[PDB]
DNA sequence: TGCCTGGAGACTAGGGAGTAATCCCCTTGGCGGTTAAAACGCGGGGGACAGCGCGTAGCTGCGTTTAAGCGGTGCTAGAGCTGTCTACGACCAATTGAGCGGCCTGCGCACCGGGATTCTC
DNA sequence: GAGAATCCCGGTGCGCAGGCCGCTCAATTGGTCGTAGACAGCTCTAGCACCGCTTAAACGCAGCTACGCGCTGTCCCCCGCGTTTTAACCGCCAAGGGGATTACTCCCTAGTCTCCAGGCA
């Protein structure tokens, strides 16, 4: 069993282009580029945490690592979407 | 004139541009110091292909940038001295 | 002696894919000994990684994490 | 009291 | 109930919490980490698919290839700053 | 630095038998001033400012000074500025401060100054201050009997 | 006066308001002169 | 804002601000000491030397 | 006396790459430190050591740049260092 | 707190060429530097004062720009860490 | 008034092994800490990314011998791993 | 009671690597040997730079080392300049390297 | 489609707020000097830049020559997975000494001052 | 041969680096005990080594002319140095306020374990 993000690659794909499709190498170019940022947002995650002497990963870390290393609008739409995921998973 | 032609051919395209065999046998000779018997996937000298090529057009990128600068439109391995230098890869 | 492989008009297409429109003779030696340093770098550290894994085949994952720890990370083939 | 093998 | 549907979300707030823990990030954590850091992949991942989705409409294709996501990635200045770094298989390089 | 001048008149005046130097002048012409000054009965006073003794107090400091005068002492008053601490290692055979309002805030500024004076009999300020300084400000403002 | 003594108690220090109390005793005209009024 | 006041009033005045050059101040000072029109000197308490 | 246009120049060369201190006047670039800060975030406070460290970077970036200029200019053969000199090195060096 | 760009000056950016090694300058270098250390600088106080904020702190100790320089790329000795 | 950990006393002693004669000062030492914490900071990442790519779940020497010839260049890393290794056998040896 | 370090006969504390290797959360176990070899390089990286840092120092007359030793010592040989190539020291200065077409 | 794996459901111990206290330390308007880095002329040298003329080296076009590429085939080294069982590392109490500041004081290094040597014109 | 800039040797003063002293807290030692993975053993995949055609690319020559480079000739603009500005920077004079640190308490909130069904490869 070897896991990916093509699932859900695909469904976000199908949510902002319906009719649009997409190759098994675009397709495995987009598995990358999730995990390479995932890996670095996790990273700094740590490196926050570490340098903060705080045991948890938490919220504020995650959006602070997001704001140190996305660019500027990226990085508002990002702390934006993410704020307003936590908001919804909460009050439910 | 054929030579901006050349260019808009091979900028539009994607394919690579060196040729397999040749950069197999490059890359197996190389590896070929650091370990005795050594096997290569065929995917691993693919990937060692595009980033060679990567690498290289991104360099003469860099030194065509430096003969523009020296009055010059012919690259000179000066250009690629000075890239290489200024990039810090030196 | 493989690296004669690298014929000068790869060499060329190379440029022209950068924008080159005139090339200078002795560009080809040079550009020959600058792929030659970038293998033997990325090779290196490929190799270094299989070994470690006690496998004697060089898979895609150990370029890419080679070309990753090199500073210039490659898609693709890490997934 | 103490040398590398590096720079010899 | 699924956490990511909880979140409303669609990237899997499960599989990426999964992997916060067995990543050696930290020794917690915590609840709202994995639903922010999935919005944040699930964003970036939108935003380049619609890039790309456009740059295949501009080439009449019908598929993502490659080269649409090479040309959406250094087409955007703010993407092309976030994978600066990156080199993208069968992409080719942006006309000059 | 404004009474430099004045002061250099007033020697000359009263007492031409004296070789007065003045240290007045940008960096080079203070230097080729100085050159040669380390010979015995080269020169006999010399005048200069706060300003330049705190910018070259390497030059002063090392020599043996017989008498050191400051005109205007209360710019010494504040133990805690810089030139107070940087003045009060001088190598001086005597001291002496000219002022005209030795007190003007409190006990302190005469304390800083007795020390500049007198280390060996005023050595502490914290005792100085709980001896003096707190019970009189106490009695000025009726605190105290 | 008033004013500042009001904005004594609430980020300007004893020392900001005793500051300004002081040129406010001095003259008002140090924050602001009567303006010169004009047409628009 | 006193020179304002003086000129309103009608009172001569000569100033010495703590930023006049020092050439200027023994002039002013000789002035005022030999003119009896000027009224008042208006003078900053921390200048002057 | 006179000395020949350049060697005052090299003397002085020699004289600041004998030496260590930093070159930038230490209020100056305070300033410029919490003015370039206050857009970020009102109320913000340096401690010394931390715009100690800010001008430590900042001149050995300098100096760095100021170096591939040196060479940038002598490629194209010449002497004098021009912002097209800076231009190219900074886009070599992969910014802008 | 304005036009503070101008504190970097002229004798300040001469010197910090002949340390670079720079022999001759134009007159349009310093406009040039002055831009180059503004975004520099921008950059890196960015960083610093995200490195605060996420302290919930009001100072910007020496620390925070030692990682913002490490974030950078810039690794920095003699302050810490 | 508070422990903080450094190597100051270990720069010192291997200061004192190589030149006996030389001191260095609190600038230098910081410089010299900041290395230290640079380099094992870059060694440990390497190692634990290491045994991340091969699913296992500790660092060994295996890992940190493999991260210190992937960081350091060559003649550096040779003598590095033999220093290691040499460690490594009189420790297994005094048990 | 004998100190692991002793045993290895480094310099540097072997308790103090393995506690910081186990406390910087870089995988779930950490070997006994590990903090050996890791003590071990980081006590030849030291001594490589303090040696080439003393000899810097002698050449100048001094015989405490200065921030400037250091930077002298990384950047004139080759392998610690290209370890430390992405290093700032403060108060390091340059190496002197005055162009030749610059000179008269 | 048949799983593994993410999701309820109960305990539970500790990480991370609150809350003092507590210690350290300037903090900021308007003033007044006062030097030493800046800033401002400005004469002149020399470097930048624009021609101009060669002449040789890249570019283009063509006819061989060559080997990359593609399609079968075929054989095995070796990558990947699984079952055992040990050796090894995680916890956990007691010791204990090595490593922290606190405090001090030689001594190295910064600096000054003449005289001598070296560098530029 | 003049001048100007370093350089080089004594002296000297200061502040900090290297050392000694309590004290504590975190390495160390001696145990138990899960379990990670080292080691057989198997399987079957793909990496490599051979062909034999197709033909597109590489190569060697010829002819050509485009541009790189050396050589002159302005001329402008930047450097070296003198004179003037000014802005770092210290001092002041005021009344108390921050604002990061270290100890207590204490309570949500993660982790761990059990069971289950459904998301996904």
């Amino acid at each position: 069993r070897k896991e990916s993000y093509a699932i859900y690659v695909y469904k976000v794909l199908k949510q902002v282009h319906p009719d649009t499709g997409i190759s098994s190498k675009a397709m495995s170019i987009m598995n990358s580029f999730v995990n390479d940022v995932f890996e670095r947002i996790a990273g700094e995650a740590s490196r926050l945490a570490h340098y903060n002497k705080r045991s948890t990963i938490t919220s504020r870390e995650i959006q602070t690592a997001v704001r140190l290393l996305l660019p500027g609008e990226l990085a508002k739409h990002a702390v934006s979407e993410g704020t307003k995921a936590v908001t919804k998973y909460t009050s439910a | 004139t054929v030579a901006l032609r050349e260019i808009r051919r091979y900028q539009k395209s994607t394919e690579l541009l060196i040729r397999k065999l040749p950069f197999q046998r490059l890359v197996r000779e190389i590896a070929q110091d650091f370990k005795t018997d050594l096997r290569f996937q065929s995917s691993a000298v693919m990937a060692l292909q595009e980033a060679s090529e990567a690498y290289l057009v991104a360099l003469f990128e860099d030194t065509n940038l430096c003969a523009i600068h020296a009055k010059r439109v012919t690259i000179m391995p000066k250009d690629i001295q000075l890239a290489r230098r200024i990039r810090g890869e030196r | 002696d493989n690296i004669q492989g690298i014929t000068k008009p790869a060499i060329r297409r190379l440029a022209r894919r950068g924008g080159v429109k005139r090339i200078s003779g002795l560009i080809y030696e040079e550009t020959r000994g600058v792929l030659k340093v970038f293998l033997e770098n990325v090779i290196r550290d490929a190799v270094t990684y299989t070994e470690h894994a006690k496998r004697k085949t060089v898979t895609a994952m150990d370029v890419v994490y080679a070309l990753k720890r090199q500073g210039r990370t490659l898609y693709g083939f890490g997934g | 009291s103490r040398k590398s093998m590096r720079q010899s | 109930k699924t956490r990511s549907s909880r979140a409303g979300l669609q990237f899997p707030v499960g599989r990426v919490h999964r992997l916060l823990r067995k990543g050696n990030y930290a020794e917690r954590v915590g609840a709202g980490a994995p639903v922010y850091l999935a919005a944040v992949l699930e964003y970036l991942t939108a935003e380049i698919l619609e890039l790309a989705g456009n740059a295949a409409r501009d080439n009449k294709k019908t598929r993502i290839i490659p080269r649409h996501l090479q040309l959406a990635v250094r087409n955007d200045e703010e993407l092309n700053k976030l994978l600066g770094r990156v080199t993208i298989a069968q992409g080719g390089v942006l006309p000059n | 630095t404004s009474v430099m001048l004045n002061w250099e008149m007033e020697l000359k005046r009263w007492c031409p038998s004296f070789k007065i130097l003045t240290y007045y002048g940008a960096q080079k012409e203070r230097k080729l001033k100085r050159q040669g000054w380390t010979k015995p009965n080269a020169f006999h006073v010399c005048i200069t400012s706060y300003k330049l003794v705190l910018q070259d107090h390497q030059a002063f400091r090392r020599k043996n000074w017989r008498y050191l005068i400051l005109d205007e002492a209360q710019n010494i008053k504040n133990f805690k500025s810089q030139r107070w601490q940087s003045l009060l290692n001088f190598n001086s055979q005597r001291r002496l401060l000219l002022t005209g309002t030795p007190l003007q805030n409190s006990l302190m500024e005469l304390w800083s100054l007795m020390h500049f004076l007198m280390p060996h009999v005023f050595q502490s300020h914290r005792e100085f201050k709980e001896w003096f300084s707190n019970p009189l400000t106490g009695m000025i403002e009726g605190s105290q009997e | 006066y008033d004013d500042f003594m009001a904005q004594t108690t609430t980020f300007m220090s004893v020392i900001n308001i005793l500051m300004q109390l002081r040129k406010v005793c001095n003259h008002p005209n140090l924050f602001d002169p009567r303006p010169v009024t004009s047409p628009f | 804002v006193l020179e304002q006041f003086l000129t309103y009033h009608g009172h001569l005045y000569l100033r010495l601000d703590g930023s006049t050059r020092v050439e200027q101040r023994q002039a002013l000072m000789e002035r005022f000491n030999a003119d009896k029109r000027i009224f008042c000197f208006i003078l900053s308490t921390r200048s002057g030397g």
